[PDB]
């Protein structure tokens, strides 16, 4: 499952 | 399982990407903080639904709190400044006859927003809890229970918002709330950031959502984009014109001149026993214009008007309120309450087309206007008073469009509209095919003057023109005609003046006339008695040279715009002050 805070502060 | 990105994203984040914009100077800066907060969805989105097949998940729950203007699924919040001071006041326990708090209530036109964000700064700093979804949980909410009129429950709501929000967050709700984010970039400008064809597909779509799934790849567009069968589109719109410049504007070749009609734009959709009405800006008017012929204001008398080759249709036109029993259109403007007497039965709604979009499977836009003409009367076999095809004829002369603009203007319409037969029809596009012409009115407005003399003709019987004097200055018994003008009863009052006037007018005889009332080459049917007479307002484009009149000139472009009943008959406006008027 992709966890949101690593695609946008990122 | 039904999964979502909205449900991921804390609507912190898309708040402060809305700071960082608004605070940002320049285009491009505010831009980019937009393509970021837009690459993190699109690439969080492919990773959420990699495995996931046949997905309707897509930027709108972000992009509807963007582009809060944009907003059709929901309804009104019906939430007001005031209304949420008071809420703020007591729930923040201010002191309520502290500056805070009368800053708030007695808070005017820095956006409530603002005002409301330094008063929360200080006080208020959870950090926030919600996921953009939540906050469309809530909002929606809001609107649900708005139109239910609990309004209870649209507190609770909006204390769940406050509550579990950050003081940012709640600077951007507020803004979201009443539809105003101040970004400072244009919505057009939003649209091409996110879509090379958001914009085009939201013309024909009123529709974020669909703009957002059907353009949720940035890179593969959409082609033939156009008019679809239940879809909302924006309609075609007309630019201001000049008279003296309209032969060129036509490129010098033949073009139409149509009826100006002051309604409510409306489209209509049609396929079979099932009817859509959109408005000008995307709203559903289907409730009261009628889903089916057994529904509505509208549909059940005008579904047996289409011909029997035709299952689906897209007509454009305006809406109109009806009296069948002086056969005429009521303009807006009236002391009188027009939807009151259409739900009444004291006026009916009539469609008038001008345009068709589609008619069965096939597009229409891309065609010639003269052709979507061609194709109208095909349409439907028209009913006077419920729908019409508006009137038009061909032209190609500046003259004879004044002529179309006087008779315009004689018939109490407000303009005349002037279109190019081979246009096509783009919506949204102000000017291009389509113009519009009215007088060249001068704020003049006020010409008070008293009425002598009437016509017969059209309609109930009633009058269709009115003469009008000036007083000749009593050391008053004398007066001078100024003007034929229109009488057509578009409101009530100039329906009842006529009632009123009835029982006072006499027969005008040329060979033995009046000595209170004397007059140029144009002579009235009837005269009434000035002490037995009425005051009306008169707006005028210009005063002009004629003998027509005794006053030795006439007013250009004439219109009545009230009946000054509240003026006795002798406070009439003198030569003296006609003269002055020249000047
Ligand atoms: N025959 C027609 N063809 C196309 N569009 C029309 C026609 N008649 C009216 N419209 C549209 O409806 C509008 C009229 O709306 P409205 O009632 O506000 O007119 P108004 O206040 O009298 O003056 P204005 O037209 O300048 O707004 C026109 O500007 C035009 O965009």
């Amino acid at each position: 499952v992709p966890q949101w805070e690593v695609f946008f502060k990122r | 399982t039904s999964q979502t990105v909205a449900s991921h994203v804390p609507f912190a984040d898309l708040c402060s990407t809305l700071e960082r914009i608004q605070k940002s100077k320049g285009r491009a800066e505010k831009i980019r903080h937009f393509r970021e907060f837009l690459d993190s969805w699109r690439k969080f989105h492919d990773a959420l639904h990699k495995n996931h097949k046949d997905v309707t998940d897509s930027f709108y729950p972000a992009m509807r709190l963007i582009l809060p203007q944009l907003e059709r699924e929901r309804m009104a919040y019906g939430i007001k400044e005031t209304m949420l001071a008071k809420l703020y006041i007591e729930l923040l326990n201010l002191p309520r006859d502290g500056k805070d708090a009368l800053k708030l209530l007695n808070y005017r036109t820095g956006d409530f927003a603002m005002i409301a964000y330094f008063v929360l700064k200080p006080r208020c700093l959870q950090k926030g809890s919600l996921t953009i979804q939540q906050v469309n949980d809530l909002l929606d909410s809001i609107a649900s229970n708005n139109s239910a009129k609990r309004k209870d429950l649209i507190k609770k709501s909006l204390l769940q918002l406050i509550t579990q929000s950050s003081a940012l967050e709640q600077k951007w709700l507020i803004r979201m709330i009443i539809k105003d984010l101040k970004l400072g970039v244009s919505q057009q400008t939003i649209f091409s950031v996110f879509h090379n064809d958001a914009a085009e597909l939201h013309n024909v779509t009123t529709d974020l959502e669909k703009v957002c799934r059907q353009l949720h790849d940035p890179s593969v567009g959409l082609s033939d984009i156009s008019i679809t069968l239940f879809s909302a589109f924006k309609p075609m719109l007309a630019a201001i014109a000049d008279i003296e410049h309209i032969e060129k504007d036509m490129k010098h070749q033949s073009f139409y001149i149509e009826t100006k009609l002051d309604g409510e734009r409306m489209q209509m959709h049609k396929d079979g026993d099932v009817y859509k009405y959109f408005s000008r800006n995307g709203y559903n008017y289907t409730d009261q214009f009628g889903a089916s012929p057994t529904e509505g204001s509208l549909t059940p008398f005008i579904h047996n008007a289409f011909k029997a080759d035709i299952q689906i249709c897209i007509l454009d036109g305006e809406m109109m309120a009806y009296n069948p029993n002086t056969q005429t259109f009521m303009q807006k403007g009236t002391k009188f309450d027009i939807k009151r007497m259409v739900e009444d039965s004291d006026l009916q709604t009539c469609y008038c087309v001008f345009d068709v979009l589609m008619v069965n499977n096939k597009k229409l836009g891309h065609e010639t206007l003269r052709k979507r003409y061609e194709i109208l009367s095909s349409i439907f076999t028209p009913i006077p008073g419920r729908i019409e095809i508006v009137q038009k004829t061909q032209a190609h002369t500046k003259n004879e469009v004044i002529d179309a603009l006087n008779e315009a203007i004689d018939k109490r319409e407000e303009g005349i509209m002037v279109k190019q037969p081979l246009s096509i029809y783009k919506p949204d596009k102000r000017g291009e095919g389509w113009l519009k012409i009215k007088p060249e009115y001068v704020s003049m407005d006020e010409l008070d003057i008293l009425i002598v003399g009437g016509y017969w003709g059209k309609g109930s019987g009633m009058m269709s023109h009115f003469l009008c004097a000036v007083a000749e200055k009593p050391p008053p018994s004398v007066f001078h005609t100024l003007s034929r003008v229109g009488s057509g009863c578009t409101m009530k009052e100039l329906y009842d003046l006529g009632l009123k006037l009835a029982k006072y007018w006499k027969p005008f005889h040329r060979k033995a006339p009046p000595s209170s009332i004397l007059c140029g080459t144009e002579k009235p049917e009837v005269y009434i008695e000035p002490c037995n007479s009425v005051i009306v307002q008169i707006k005028a484009a210009e005063i002009v040279p004629s003998d027509m009149y005794k006053t030795g000139c006439t007013l250009r472009f004439p219109r009545i715009e009230k009946i000054r009943d509240d003026k006795e008959w002798h406070e009439c406006m003198t030569l003296d002050d006609l003269e002055q008027l020249r000047g």
